[PDB]
């Protein structure tokens, strides 16, 4: 019900407007009167177009690169809003982002406010800067602040695709009235028009997408190949890709040419590439590198004093006991020497301090974690990527175009640089097709991540003229599904043609052979399953035995057993249940694999590669083959060379048996007497008879024929799959889930059958920072009534601590008493959710709460100093602090809830819980505000 | 190197742990288990190096060289920028 018109513009800038279909497109109108705002600089073409949209009272989405100058459009709209005397609210995604914008907005326009969970300043300001999440609550409350608002600005709107907080952006947009106009600031996204159509469709008014690829300060990208003499220019200042350099850089990796980050950093200071941001994906790596830089000093003594006055000055607020912390103390020398680190783990008082320092020029090198790019933008002249590849947590991969685009977009300073330099350090061979995508590829599409939450549902039930269902229908998620339907149909037809084009396997009976081979593979896996049952395999797990390890698609080939142990489950989210059998096996792993400490990161060597032997413990079921061969193993495997020796031994047996290294028969040798395996063996034997009967096997060009059959089979699966996707075309995707949630809500007593919110439901609305359903139910079980004040807050740490820590600390009964108590309560909810047809598993829900910092929080609550609590746990300081900050956040969500159900005692226990918790460095605010 | 032994050692199963083996000294990869799938399971085999760690802290007390302070503003898109070893 929306059409798009394209409008002509000049300097490589695009203007399109999506309008409601029943309204005639009319060209924008030239300004009558003076400009609302005037700028120091001559505006860019993209800025002017957008400004004209605001002058003309229509919404615009501006999508341009970071530092292009998207921010001026918003400023002009505020200026217009203020000029007409109506209000405006500018929202930012993160608290950090908002503060920076608060200040930035404060300079230009006098009447400004900041609304964050933590701070509230000038709430009835003409221009109010708030975090978008706060805005959503404001919409739910039905508050007065929205009353004179004519324009809302969403800055960095492209973080809407983020999974956890993405929904709030969408939800906020839905809640806002049709009368309001928007300015959207975002980075360059491919589907910018699509977003604009949704706004028009939702708000029944025009939204303009103004898109430009302009970069005010151009960038020249380089790739340094490890072991290479120098950096190569892969992409130019003009955005072009130089393959010759890529290939040339790549060959050096082949070592057919004819890699410290220390070295890269040294040249940058030497060649006046000066401030540089070095990116590492590990917190530990960022720190490791930083130390290495300490050998060289990048600061003058005048600057050295400057670093210390500001540092010390920031730190003055901090309690002297907090000021004496090791975390604080050891950082200062680095700063003094021009080195900085910025990562998630570090303390916030220091984090901000380094950011301040970098802006002053005191910090020449910054080694920061990947989330620095997702931060208040501080640009640098050069950006260094220590690695081109990333670990997903499952598999290794290269960085995505969007990932590159964000990090490499930190390079180039508008006032200050003629060029921006981006450096990619690359340890693995990269293809031209793969490389071209990384550097010259597009950003991620802003695809929504709407999801249903109980708070969303409850609050919608609570509000008067809206329902939960209305939110779904009007969502972006739905819009995209509807809009993407034409493609699914097209894919089916095109796929259908493909099946026909390739439907020339020469004799149609090959499908039958393929099915026989497929059956064998299925059965073959069935045999293996019996062989790795612990009873049968433990007897053969002898050091030096040759074994094959395959783990869900990455198969390691041959390994040698080094040791075996039986371990018990210490999960302990769920019950202990069964004990796990772990075998430690020396496998041939990737060069990339060895670099990651984690057990999960092990991966098989690549085809090009030599490989390296590592002993990695694997579970019993991952061994696909066991062999007769046992080999000699040196007794210290620690050295590469000694571990390397097994690889040669393995090949010596491989060379010796080229018909395959021998395997133990399950019955003849393993002895597994399970009757069912014999049947599998018989069935495998039978198909082998069938397999040899077939003509195809003997025939020449069998492989060519079979491959077509595999190809043909693939399209059918895709055709079927697409057809399934098409079947859901006229359906609202998440509505079924809402109803399932709705049933759960009714059963649990939160709301009635006729969708009227109930008193239990009302309490739950307040809790938006955690699992509200459990907490109110826990409140209604009176669990909180008898708790220690410290226990009450410590128990809640599990509600908001999400980070992955290795393990919990055993707890005194006061802390773990409630821990026992919550899990049953959690277990009960889980029982009902399953009953209501939802997808969850009881072990998982129960183990989604982490008690790892339970002790620590209690200890902090009672009056312990921050320094003391750090000793207790291995999670980093920043992580600890973050959890506490959310803890205060949750307590306030909890405090309010108590008022709704009128327990004064509960309000005070929780409200005094904050006071024990909220003190000193943990709650400082130095990011200047 | 190699030999073929087809002979089972029942102790491992009966006693729950390895018997009849000479164990090497080795460092394993990490603290988990490869197979473990949902991480609905955790096991314990049962040493940080942070910035404020003592080994690290004495490196800063020990001084370092300063290479270049204040020639010109910067330098185009040159295809190869070298950097010595
Ligand atoms: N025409 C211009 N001439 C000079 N400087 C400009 C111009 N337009 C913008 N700038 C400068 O551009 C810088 C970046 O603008 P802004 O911070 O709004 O960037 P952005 O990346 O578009 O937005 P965001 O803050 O949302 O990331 C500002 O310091 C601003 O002064
Ligand atoms: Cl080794």
């Amino acid at each position: 019900r929306v059409k798009v018109q394209s409008v002509e513009t000049v300097e490589g800038c695009t203007h399109e407007v999506a309008l409601p279909a029943e309204e005639d497109y009319l060209p924008l109108k030239p300004r009558v009167g003076k400009a609302a705002k005037e700028y120091p600089f001559i505006l860019d073409a993209f800025q002017r177009e957008a400004i004209q949209c605001v002058d003309n009272n229509q919404s615009v989405l501006v999508s341009a690169h970071t530092s292009a100058g998207k921010t001026v459009c918003a400023e002009y709209a505020i200026a217009l809003a203020l000029r007409e005397k109506q209000r405006v609210i500018f929202t930012s995604p993160i608290k950090a982002l908002s503060n920076q914008k608060y200040r930035e907005m404060y300079e230009e326009f006098q009447d400004v406010g900041l609304m964050t969970g933590d701070v509230t300043i000038n709430p009835t300001a003409s221009c109010l800067v708030m975090t978008t999440e706060i805005l959503r609550s404001m919409l739910y409350r039905g508050s007065e602040v929205m009353r004179e608002v004519a324009w809302v600005i969403f800055d960095e709107i492209h973080y809407m695709r983020d999974s956890e907080r993405g929904v709030v952006w969408e939800e906020t947009i839905i809640l806002l009235p049709d009368n309001v106009h928007y300015v959207f600031l975002s980075a360059t996204i491919p589907n910018a028009r699509q977003f604009a159509e949704w706004i028009c469709h939702l708000h029944k008014q025009p939204c303009h997408v103004i898109y430009t690829d302009y970069r005010p300060t151009p960038l020249q990208h380089y790739i340094f190949p490890a072991g290479g003499d120098g950096l190569h220019l892969v992409v130019d200042e003009n955005g072009d890709f130089r393959e010759d350099n890529f290939n040339t850089a790549m060959q050096v990796l082949r070592d057919a040419g004819d890699s410290n980050v220390f070295k890269i950093v040294k040249m940058i200071m030497e060649r006046n590439f000066q401030p540089v941001i070095i990116f590492s994906f590990s917190k530990k790596d960022c720190e490791a590198y930083a130390l290495q830089m300490t050998k060289l000093d990048f600061n003058t003594d005048e600057e050295k004093k400057m670093v210390e006055e500001v540092f010390s000055n920031a730190i003055d607020c901090l309690s002297d006991e907090d000021k004496k912390l090791p975390q604080v103390e050891h950082v200062l020398p680095l700063l003094k020497r021009g080195i900085g680190i910025h990562h998630g783990g570090l303390l916030p008082i220091l984090k901000e301090t380094i950011e301040i320092l970098f802006s002053e020029g005191l910090i020449k090198a910054l080694f920061a974690t990947e989330t620095f790019a997702m931060g208040i933008n501080m640009p640098a002249r050069t950006v260094l990527f220590t690695n081109a590849r990333k670990f997903d947590g499952k598999d290794f991969r290269w960085i995505s175009s969007g990932e590159y685009i964000q990090m490499s977009g930190r390079a180039g300073r508008r006032g200050m640089d003629d060029r921006g330099i981006v450096i990619l350090m690359v340890d693995e061979k990269m293809s031209p097709t793969i490389g071209k995508q990384l550097l010259k590829g597009s950003a991620d599409p802003l695809n929504s991540a709407f999801h249903l939450t109980y708070n969303m549902v409850l609050n919608l039930l609570r509000v008067e003229e809206i329902n939960p269902e209305y939110m779904l229908e009007k969502s972006f998620y739905q819009f995209q599904h509807y809009r993407a339907i034409p493609g699914v149909v097209e894919k089916v037809k095109n796929s259908e043609e493909q099946y026909n084009k390739i439907v020339i396997p020469n004799e149609e009976s090959v499908v039958i052979y393929y099915k026989i081979r497929q059956q064998l593979a299925k059965l073959g896996k069935e045999i293996e399953e019996y062989i790795h049952k612990p009873k049968y395999c433990l007897p053969f797990l002898q050091p030096g035995r040759l074994v094959k390890v395959k783990n869900e698609g990455d198969d390691f080939g041959w390994g040698v057993v080094v040791n075996f142990s039986k371990k018990s489950n210490v999960k302990p989210n769920s019950g202990e249940l069964d004990p796990l059998y772990v075998v430690e096996v020396l496998l041939r792993c990737s060069k990339e694999s060895l670099k990651n400490s984690a057990t999960e990161a092990a991966k098989p060597a690549k085809p090009d590669e030599k490989g390296e032997m590592q002993v990695v413990p694997v579970l019993v079921h991952l061994l696909s083959a066991i062999s007769s061969v046992r080999l000699y193993i040196p007794k210290d495997l620690r050295p590469v060379d000694n571990r390397q020796s097994v690889l040669k031994s393995i090949q010596e047996v491989q060379k010796r048996f080229p018909d395959g290294i021998p395997l133990l028969d399950p019955i003849d040798d393993m002895g597994i007497q399970d009757q069912g395996l014999k049947k599998v063996i018989q069935k495998v034997e039978a198909f082998e008879h069938r397999m040899y009967s077939h003509p195809l096997h003997n025939d020449p060009n069998l492989e060519t024929v079979y491959t077509l059959c595999e190809k043909k089979a693939q399209i059918a699966i895709d055709i079927k799959s697409a057809k399934r996707e098409l079947k859901k075309a006229r359906t609202v995707l998440q509505m079924d889930e809402l109803k399932c949630r709705k049933r759960v809500l009714r059963r649990l007593g939160f709301a009635t059958s006729s969708d009227v919110i109930e008193m239990k439901g009302r309490v739950a609305c307040e809790i938006s920072s955690a699992d509200e359903l459990l907490l109110t139910e826990m409140m209604f079980n009176g669990l909180f009534n008898d708790l220690s004040a410290e226990q009450a807050t410590a128990l809640l740490s599990c509600f908001v601590f999400q980070e992955n820590s290795s393990e919990m600390p055993k707890l005194t009964e006061q802390l773990a008493g409630p821990l026992r108590q919550m899990q049953e309560c959690a277990k009960r909810i889980a029982k009902v959710s399953a009953e209501a047809k939802l997808e969850i598993d009881e072990e998982t829900y129960l183990s989604s709460f982490k008690p790892h910092l339970m002790d620590v929080v209690y200890t902090w609550a009672t009056g312990a100093t921050f320094a003391h609590i750090c000793k207790m746990t291995d999670v980093f300081e920043g992580s600890i602090i973050r959890c506490m900050r959310r803890l205060e956040e949750l307590l306030r969500q909890m405090c309010q809830a108590a008022k709704a159900i009128g327990n004064t005692e509960l309000e005070n226990k929780f409200a005094e819980g904050i006071t024990k918790i909220k003190r000193d460095i943990v709650f400082a605010a130095s990011l200047y505000l | 190197s190699f030999r073929t032994d087809k002979k089972p050692d029942p102790a491992n199963w009966e006693y729950k742990s390895l018997y009849r083996g000479d164990i090497a000294r080795y460092k394993r990869k990490g603290d988990s288990c490869l197979g473990i799938n949902p991480k609905k399971q955790c096991i314990s085999w049962e040493t940080e190096k942070k910035h404020s760690r003592k080994q690290v802290e004495r490196y800063f007390t020990k001084k370092s060289v300063g290479l270049m302070n204040i020639s010109k503003t910067e330098p185009e898109p040159i295809s190869f920028i070298p950097v010595k070893d």
